[PDB]
């Protein structure tokens, strides 16, 4: 299952 | 930000036996960026219902794709893979060599 | 080794003069892909690419679809931010790749976590092995680093990598037991191709093996020969198995001088073999 | 989703420690315990949070049990400003759980120390010379409950705590009024709100 | 600074478009919109993270739209407002997994009809001489009555300066006609001073009620003065009597 995050750079 | 040229292998899924159903594969790997054009050809003609794997990439970030189709190798039919990429001044045409 | 790994690979490609970038995600357990997501689809959704993942209920697919969609719009933000950091123009296409996941041991316990990013094919920023710090490639990456440190993203990632990653990997390994705990040994054989009246090619073949890791070596008189050898990259057969071969050029006779050695998991002991002619 | 449970209400004496319990038996390992409080017509106010270790700050101390299945917020010296609704909230470390989901909370009432109760009901006249008046029940001890009236024509405020800094003096109070002709301060709160030893001038 | 929200008060006739604005704390990358009513308490309407809407399951299915065009600005809009939309809308933000911090809120009353809006009447009730004799203290009581809706802020002003010591104001206004939908509100406050301070006729006491109502730029066809946002006060002087 994918990480439940939407990290931004 | 540099770019990487595709490595191309053209090969059958199983050892080629003329007259027996098989799969023809064009594996492109090690390239960057991801926009790439890949066609399988029988005697110079584009094979129609060619499929490809989902875009993925290696630990060094370079992409790879398997293009494949069912086919029946024969003694004289010529199969090749055409690849165009931003690193190529001319599209490459790699002929299928059943010994490779 | 009796260990396992799970990995997600994201590719976002910006599209200048147009709208949202292209976002693609794929997930693997070891060398077996099991999911995919493509923003280009009509109604994009996470989709199964292996038998043992179709068992998951629709909560799985809805949740992961939402995760990928949010990631795609965020990657769009990241791409225009990075374009700003480097002072690049609006005309060109650019790529942001992410790859993350977890390596666990035979006990199912975590051995290593990963979460790293590349921009236009180049290492941009990576979570260090301690899962608590970052390594940036350049000064732009340090802008990103200050953002990630302020938001404490490393602790979120450590939660995921020590938590959902290992648990879901153990679940997958149990559900696809046959297909993921297997180790298919390579069917191996040597062929001969005369190129002259004294020169020839001696090719050692490994077919049908899993996983992809393998080592082939040519040994002249039982001694490591690495001279005029050709070694092609390991390649997918398309049936979830792999293929590889290595070739050596050889003068006149003396073919029996040469031996090919094959190291692979599914093999009980390494394999030594020579050209058995007819 | 809400994972916490709390007692709906709790009373505390001014200057005494307030121990506010919270249960969260299904808490996960990637989930923090947060405590917020809300006064009246104000936005929720962060108090404190923690994962595994107990925590302290200027406002409170937070005790999380070893199995993490329950916790206690501790206000070590309640003041009148601590009267508010206190929310115990679980907050996870990913997007599914990053928002706060507010439950019932605990309505905490900080009761003032009334050293010298002097309960009385006074009549106050409008300064504008309109012959209107209000009734003021005041100086009663903090254990007195002011009930509302069943008559929609009689208005009785909740109890209100006044801090008179000019004399370091605190006092409870409630205000009643009504246009009803039979309404008088003698009967304004006699509605079982006042004990017999109330002073009626 | 903290979370900035505007407008703090909005009293507007149903059928209008309502826009609530929020500025998160500088550098915060997550933003939440919450609604608070009596029935359900605080409820998440929408959660943005890094400008991307993550969870809008709490948004009403119609008439409600939330936007985050840039990292330092978000709006909640209600396309045609309706009286049931009345509530307090809170904006909160956070920097990563640090604590979420809330704004002071936008208090929205969507009113069936502007003719329903009434400013308060204010009356100051002088201390009882029985209280003065019995305790040597003197309690003044302010009463604001007859106002609708219930956006009022009461304050006490002694000799021209706003005071806080010795004041207790009701936390919520009560209903004057608790059954009817016509119901105005009332609010009480107490200011308690020394008997000697009240007995000085030089001391001036003013109870002030700030009322949020119509904009000066609202339409109005009634005979009575437009019930605009305004202050209403009542006063009393001290008395040696």
């Amino acid at each position: 299952t994918p990480q439940d995050l939407n990290t931004m750079l | 930000m540099i770019q990487r040229t595709p490595k191309i292998q053209v090969y059958s899924r199983h050892p080629a036996e003329n007259g027996k159903s098989n799969f023809l594969n064009c594996y492109v790997s090690g390239f960057h960026p991801s926009d790439i054009e890949v066609d399988l050809l029988k005697n110079g003609e584009r094979i129609e219902k060619v499929e490809h794997s989902d875009l993925s990439f290696s630990k060094d970030w370079s992409f790879y794709l398997l293009y494949y189709t069912e086919f029946t190798p024969t003694e004289k039919d010529e199969y090749a893979c055409r690849v165009n990429h931003v690193t190529l001044s001319q599209p490459k045409i790699v002929k299928w060599d059943r010994d490779m | 080794g009796g260990s396992h790994s799970m990995r997600y690979f994201y590719t976002s490609v910006s599209r200048p003069g147009r709208g949202e970038p292209r976002f693609i995600s794929v997930g693997y357990v070891d060398d077996t892909q099991f999911v995919r997501f493509d923003s280009d689809a009509a109604s994009p959704r996470e989709e199964p690419r292996a038998p043992w993942i179709e068992q998951e209920g629709p909560e799985y697919w809805d949740r992961n679809t939402q995760i990928y969609k949010a990631q795609a719009q965020t990657d769009r933000e990241s791409l225009r931010n990075l374009r700003g950091y480097y002072n690049q123009s609006e005309a060109g296409s650019h790529t942001l790749q992410s790859m993350y996941g977890c390596d666990v041991g035979p006990d199912g316990r975590l051995l290593r976590g990963h979460n790293q990013y590349a921009y236009d094919g180049k290492d941009y920023i990576a979570l260090n092995e301690d899962l608590r710090s970052w390594t940036a490639a350049d000064t732009a990456a340090q802008i990103s680093q200050r953002k990630l440190e302020a938001a404490r993203v490393a602790e979120q990632l450590r939660a995921y990598l020590e938590g959902e990653c290992v648990e879901w990997l153990r679940r997958y390994l149990e559900n696809g037991k046959d297909k993921l705990e297997r180790a298919d040994p390579p069917k191996t054989h040597v062929t001969h191709h005369p190129i002259s009246d004294h020169e020839a090619t001696l090719r050692c073949w490994a077919l049908g093996f899993y996983p992809a890791e393998i080592t082939l070596t040519w040994q002249r008189d039982g001694e490591d020969q690495t001279q005029d050898t050709e070694l092609v990259e390991t390649r997918p057969a398309g049936d979830r198995t792999f293929q590889k071969w290595t070739a050596v050029v050889v003068p006149s006779g003396e073919e029996q001088r040469y031996t090919c050695h094959v190291q692979h998991e599914g093999l009980p002991k390494p394999l030594t073999l020579r050209w058995e002619p007819s | 989703d809400a994972k916490t449970t709390q007692p709906p209400s709790m009373d505390c004496a001014e200057g005494r420690a307030a121990n506010l319990p919270c249960n969260h038996s299904t808490i996960s390992g990637n989930e923090y315990v947060y405590w917020y409080r809300q006064i009246h017509s104000q936005g929720p106010q962060y108090i404190i949070h923690g994962l595994k270790n107990n925590e302290t700050n200027e406002m409170a101390s937070l005790i999380i049990t070893e199995d993490r299945k329950s916790s206690t917020l501790i206000l070590p010296h309640a003041t009148l400003r601590d009267t508010a609704v206190y929310y115990c909230i679980v907050r996870g470390l990913n997007n599914a759980g990053n928002m706060l989901t507010f439950g019932g909370g605990t309505r905490l009432m900080v009761k003032p120390d009334i050293q010298n109760p002097d309960p009385a009901v006074y009549q106050l006249r409008d300064s504008k010379s309109s012959d209107k008046s209000v009734c003021l029940f005041t100086d009663f001890d903090s254990q007195t409950n002011v009930s509302q009236s069943k008559d929609s024509d009689v208005y009785i405020t909740d109890k209100c705590v006044l801090d008179m800094r000019s004399m370091d003096f605190k006092s409870n109070s409630a205000v009643a009024w009504s246009n009803k002709s039979d309404f008088a301060c003698a009967n304004a709160f006699n509605n079982s709100i006042i004990p017999e030893d109330t002073f009626f001038p | 600074a903290g979370v900035i929200q505007s407008p703090r008060h909005e009293v507007t006739e149903m059928g209008q478009e309502v826009t609530l604005r929020c500025k998160p704390i500088s550098g915060h990358n997550s933003l939440f919109w919450y609604r608070q009513t009596m029935m359900r308490g605080l409820e998440l309407l929408i959660y943005f993270n890094n400008n991307v809407p993550i969870d809008d399951s709490g948004m009403p299915e119609d008439r409600f739209s939330a936007k985050m065009p840039n990292a330092s600005f978000s709006t909640l809009k209600i396309q045609p407002s309706e009286p049931r939309d009345s509530a307090v809308y809170f904006c909160a933000s956070s920097l990563g997994i640090d604590a979420i911090y809330f704004g002071e809120g936008s208090w929205l009353t969507v009113v069936e009809d502007l003719k329903n809006v009434f400013p308060p009447e204010v009356a100051v009730f002088e201390p009882s001489e029985a209280e003065i004799s019995h305790t040597q203290k003197a309690t003044l009581v302010c009463l604001a009555t007859g106002f609708y809706p219930d956006h009022v802020e009461l304050s006490w002003w002694v000799n021209g300066k706003e005071v806080h010591s010795g004041v207790c104001t009701d936390p919520q206004p009560l209903k004057e006609q608790p059954a009817l939908n016509d119901s105005r509100y009332a609010l009480s406050s107490r200011l308690r001073v020394s008997a000697t301070f009240w007995q000085n006729p030089r001391n001036h006491f003013r109870c002030q009620v700030q009322f949020y109502g119509l904009s000066e730029n609202d339409e109005w066809t009634q005979d009575r003065a437009k019930p605009v946002t305004q202050i209403v006060s009542a006063e009393a002087w001290g008395r040696a009597d």
